[PDB]
């Protein structure tokens, strides 16, 4: 998840 | 196939309509041409190619790739395609029924290994025999330009329209393409799940609607549901041999440069 910033914020909006 | 079942199965179709800005019923009334007498217009070499980026000068200049040879160009252009697909893909994840609800770093994992199985399935909707669609149906970019490009260029999307013509052979529709690609995201032997149990019950929820699915809306085709599992195989297959392509890519071609989303996925993924 720290690897995949844009892919987690994608997931969290 | 009860109502609750037919149920998930609309559920999972509208979901699929919502998020993704191209599906295969418009995608097939373009390449049909027998809804309009203006077709998409046709890149099938260097000049109809350059034509083309006359529209797509700011995407171009944007990051300024404007005057970079003609095959990053080409591919510049198909990663920002990928981007858009791999963002859609995200929001139908989130309304699959119980996907929202799983560990976010497991949410991660099932995209990072899902996500190309699933753009190279829905890319067999806008592929035909001589090329694909491209911008929302509006272009037609050839096989035989695109065999044309330069090693390693040139072998980047010939084995995805092997795949494709097979995989249209099975005359799929959304309803049933929107299951599959629920099927190919909840997928429980992703490397490095942490809830490889609660997801496989997801698995196996999904994967029941789609094999009932496919006997009511296929009857005839009666082995339809054991060809869809053989193509995951073999999406599976297509995205190892593609990743490493795209692996040769970055170690070969000093000026293309790939898009950071599409980084996070490939990194450490094969
Ligand atoms: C709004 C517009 C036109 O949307 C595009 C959507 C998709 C593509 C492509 O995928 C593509 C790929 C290769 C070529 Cl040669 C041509 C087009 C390009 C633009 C843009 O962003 O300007
Ligand atoms: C399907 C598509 C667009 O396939 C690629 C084709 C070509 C490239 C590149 O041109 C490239 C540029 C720089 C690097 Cl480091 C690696 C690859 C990337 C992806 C994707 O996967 O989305």
């Amino acid at each position: 998840t720290e690897r995949h910033k844009i892919l987690h914020r994608l997931l969290q909006e | 196939m009860t109502a609750d079942l037919k149920s998930l199965a609309k559920r999972i179709y509208e979901a699929y309509l919502k998020n993704f800005n191209m599906n295969k019923v418009k995608a097939r009334v373009i390449l049909s041409g027998k809804a309009s007498n203006n077709p998409p217009f046709v890149i099938h070499d260097m000049e109809t190619l350059c034509m083309a980026e006359k529209t797509l000068v700011a995407k171009l200049v944007a990051n300024g790739i404007q005057n970079k040879e003609a095959e990053v160009r080409i591919f510049h252009c198909c990663q920002c395609t990928s981007v858009e697909t791999v963002t859609e893909l995200t929001e139908f994840a989130k309304a699959i029924p119980g996907f929202a609800n799983l560990d976010l770093n497991d949410q991660v994992t099932l995209l990072k290994y899902g996500v190309y199985e699933a753009i190279f399935a829905m890319l067999s909707s806008v592929m035909n025999k001589d090329g694909m669609l491209v911008a929302y149906g509006n272009g037609f970019i050839t096989r035989e330009f695109l065999k044309s490009l330069r090693k390693p260029f040139c072998d980047i999307m010939e084995p995805k329209f092997d795949f494709a013509m097979k995989f249209n052979a099975l005359e799929l529709d959304d309803s049933d393409i929107s299951l599959f690609v629920a099927a190919i995201i909840c997928c429980g032997d992703r490397p490095g799940l942490l809830n490889v149990g609660h997801i496989e019950k997801m698995q196996e929820g999904i994967v029941h609607v789609l094999r009932l699915h496919l006997q009511s809306n296929h009857p005839d085709d009666i082995f339809l549901f054991p060809k869809l599992l053989q193509k995951m195989a073999d999406l599976r297959q297509l995205v190892t041999e593609h990743a490493q392509l795209v692996q040769i890519i970055k170690k070969t071609e000093s000026d293309a440069a790939l898009h950071p989303l599409l980084q996070e996925i490939y990194r450490d993924m094969y």
